RNA sequence: GAUUACCCCUUCUACCUUUUGCAUAAUGGUUUAACCAGAAAAAAUCUAACAAAGAGAACUUUAGCUAGAUACCCCGAAACCAGACGAGCUACCCAUGAGCAGUUUAAAAGAACCAACUCAUCUAUGUGGCAAAAUAGUGAGAAGACUUGUAGGUAGAGGUGAAAAGCCUAACGAGCCUGGUGAUAGCUGGUUGUCCGAGAAAGAAUUUUAGUUCAACCUUAAAAAUACCCCAAAAAUUCCAAUGUAUUUUUAAGAGAUAGUCUAAAAAGGUACAGCUUUUUAGAAACGGAUACAACCUUGACUAGAGAGUAAAUCUUAAUACACAUAAUCCCAAAAAA
RNA sequence: UUUACCAAAAACAUCACCUCUAGCAUUACUAGUAUUAGAGGCAAUGCCUGCCCAGUGACACCAGUUUAACGGCCGCGGUAUUCUGACCGUGCAAAGGUAGCAUAAUCACUUGUUCUCCAAAUAAGGACUUGUAUGAAUGGCCACACGAGGGUUUUACUGUCUCUUACUUCCAAUCAGUGAAAUUAACCUUCCCGUGAAGAGGCGGGAAUAAAAAAAUAAGACGAGAAGACCCUAUGGAGCUUUAAUUA
RNA sequence: UCGGAGUACAAAAAACCCUCCGAGUGAUUUUAAUCUAGACAAACCAGUCAAAAUAACCCAUCACUUAUUGAUCCAAAAUUUUGAUCAACGGAACAAGUUACCCUAGGGAUAACAGCGCAAUCCUGUUCUAGAGUUCCUAUCGACAAUAGGGUUUACGACCUCGAUGUUGGAUCAGGACACCCAAAUGGUGCAGCCGCUAUUAAAGGUUCGUUUGUUCAACGAUUAAAGUCCUACGUGAUCUGAGUUCAGACCGGAGCAAUCCAGGUCGGUUUCUAUCUAUUAUAAAUUUCUCCCAGUACGAAAGGACAAGAGAAAUGGGACCAACCU
């Protein structure tokens, strides 16, 4: 009776991990992201999924800069 | 009046429309004397056509002019067979519609200005219509308004 | 409960099973007696023996080892297979016997009608019967492919069958008896003394949807932690102070549950239908109130007590132009407009 | 002749017709021999049984033959008042229904149309043919006689009926003797309007009512009686059939 | 089975036989060598990011950005990898139908018949007054819409019932509703009159007998004051009927290689029960019609042509009776 079809696609869970004032470790998942809601900041690495993580052990902050970008920082 | 190429895919009911009093077509502009809508409801083309052919027949021969603000519909109606079964697929469009709220203008009238005869026209369209219409002008509307202000500042 | 050494009045919708929900017009039961359905220790918890050793010549062992004590019930098929019993019923056939008035008639065991005998057309009666195949009236054959006695033959991975899926000992899509056998049943119908504490309605899969396997929960017995309600620094929430709180796990064993509904809100399908279906959020299930009635309203649940104070609720509010089908009123009667 | 025990019938059998396989021996056939035996279809008799062998089957061997073997036997366009199409053209196929029959045991539309029968005829009989979806040995068309087969129309006669009435006998009824059965949770067992899993004698509110039988009526107690024979479920069973797969 | 965009509004996740598009890969150049932390997601199993160390140099673009695959055991080019459209995609190495001859275990947790809920559909009363009716909106109609009632149609939902509520029609026996067919009381009429049309009030009574076919129907015949409609489990099978239909046979036609079927048409096909409880085993006063008389007057060119009052006959039916006739 349907001749129209498609199928259901299962979450692969994208969302931020850690939050800002949070102590997070090296190598720790920060932000799962399609493509770029966020860019990279300092001591922070980014992936081949675009997921940004912890380069060395310290404490996430969120800072807004315009020139319009956004930066996720860790600081040891 | 017909949708050009109806190859959308039809529109699920929203009902906001129903439940929100937009003030937005509210404006009374140029027209000297509108037609309100008391409660929100979905108006059949085949109602704002006859609505234009009643307009149409009612013309005042000496100066009239005919505005509509209400567009083409946009949303059609989803209906299934007679006899059929729920589910199964959805069925056929038989209609459009359009969404009207609460305070929007269906329709405004150019011309010179006599009450007994605008009173007497938009008072045939509000019996031709599924919700109560109302008459509206500048100072009517806006001594109603601030009436209803006075009596809920009360 | 009162009340008289008895009764009327007032207060209450059988039990059980199955279910989202049964006094239910869903299930089981005439009553009584008696009979009748949780018997398995590996790892574990616990009580003791000894301890780098335990244990009756066998195994384990970076506190183990040995012993004892703790948890997994019955009835039921339709059928399959094996070995045999069955043609004194019936089907066919073999051997050997017997039977089938009378009338019209041209030679005619020749034709037609009609008793016996062999069949069961129609109607009625009978319907725990006269009888688990009947009786009464009526009807067919009635020298033929006829009827019948006795002695024999053919049986189930078949026989027979003027062939209907019929018959083969009163039910044959394949007999019956015994054995395999306590076959298999994810189903349905069942599973018995007291008291105390805590206390479940849906995550993905499955030749799967009436069943299972670990999560979502829960329970027992110990330890080490901390956890939540969470404001501004920041991205309805996701996080975190403080608050007043208690808990949140970690580990060791052990469960059951996975065919549910309605209201309120936001949606989708349907017709701005449904005690409608498909999702999200929340609530839900004394015996108070709503006439009665699953969720609506009030309240969280000790026993005892001829005490008290309250919650919701109960009887009424809204009007004017110089149409269904048994007996009424939307719970009695009436009433009025703290 | 046939479903012993819901079907007795158009079914099966039957004489007859045809096709086809058997040249052979001593516990079938058969102590038989092509005029015999087995197998299949049809079914007295009467008139007939036309075309197609590309596929399957069968026989001679790779090619062909074989329809009383399994089976199959068309469409479109054009042509004379109207209509119709003897005729012609064309596509396709192995070959495209010949005789006869036909709203039929066949016809959907349908109660086809016309005629007969009747005061009225969806039935029946007789014709017409655009035969959805007849057809020549699963035979075709008729046929005297025959039929506890299936239908239609006049006459005759009737309690069938308008329309029922009376009588007789066996039961029912009474008494006495002997003394069942299925069923049954317990029953103090009313009705109406509503509610309750949506059809209440047990709930609510009104109405009605001292307590118990016998002879009768069958509305209710979703009455009694059969763990629905329809539907669906179970990785149930069994029978039957094959180019399902797998092979003693 | 998988991927993306909505349903699924500012971290996740979230269904429907909801809604749009995409894949079992396609191509161009450089080439992904060894292993140490630490995290995301996650029931199991499969999926992502990756500082840093060592050896040797100094992955990337398009198909919008991501998709574009397969867990065990078993085979092979050879000693390291290549093969299942196991697509029913968490995958029984290997397999299609029929049963109306059926049987068993089950379920109203799930269909058909009826009830119930709903009222799209069905039927009907109304609202607005464009436009017909010569003239004139509403005697009689109501373009297009709007507000409702009803639970007889066709459906939806699957709520009691599959340890059974026996499903059409007819006969029998009724009761009730009013949206009144007739009889009664009226209004309007394009109502002269007689008859009609339309609407209001009213359910007490009545609402026929036949032919064809199973009708629910429909056509036709003869009357009648009329030959109403619906509900009551589309009333009524512990009252009957088996004509229809619900299952063992015999043919035609269609479908299928076949076992066999078809919501198609012709024939045949046993219908079980003794009443336990509840309920029931009548007082009455009527109801309908035709004919005659005034009359063939008023009225009208003609055609035509009563209200009232009076009289005589029946009919249905209530309650009866046997003197005659009749059995």
């Amino acid at each position: 009776s349907s001749k129209n079809l498609g199928g259901k696609s299962p979450g692969k869970r994208f969302g931020i991990k850690k939050m800002e004032g949070h102590y997070v470790h090296a190598g720790n998942i920060l932000a799962t992201q399609r493509h770029f809601r966020w860019h990279p900041g300092a001591h922070v690495g980014l992936g081949k999924n675009k997921c940004l993580y912890a380069l060395e052990e310290g404490v996430v902050r969120y800072t807004k800069e315009v020139y319009y970008k956004t930066f996720v920082h860790v600081v040891p | 009046r017909v949708p050009l190429v109806p190859k959308v895919r039809r529109e699920r009911k929203n009902l906001s429309d129903i439940r929100g009093p937009s003030t937005e077509a509210t404006e009374f502009t140029e027209g000297r004397f509108a037609i309100l809508a008391l409660g929100g409801g979905y108006l059949h083309w085949g109602h704002f056509e006859m609505m234009r052919l009643t307009i149409n027949r009612s013309m005042d021969p000496k100066n009239m002019f005919a505005l509509w603000r209400v567009p083409a519909p946009f949303k059609p109606i989803t209906r299934k067979g007679m006899g059929q079964r729920m589910g199964g697929g959805k069925g056929a469009i038989d209609h459009y519609v359009t969404p009207v709220k609460a305070g929007r203008l269906i329709v405004e009238m150019g011309g010179r200005c006599e009450f007994k005869e605008v009173q007497g026209f938009l008072d045939l369209v509000a019996h031709k219509l599924p919700f109560p219409a109302k008459a509206v002008s500048x100072x009517x509307x806006x001594x109603x308004x601030x009436x209803x202000x006075x009596x809920x500042x009360x």
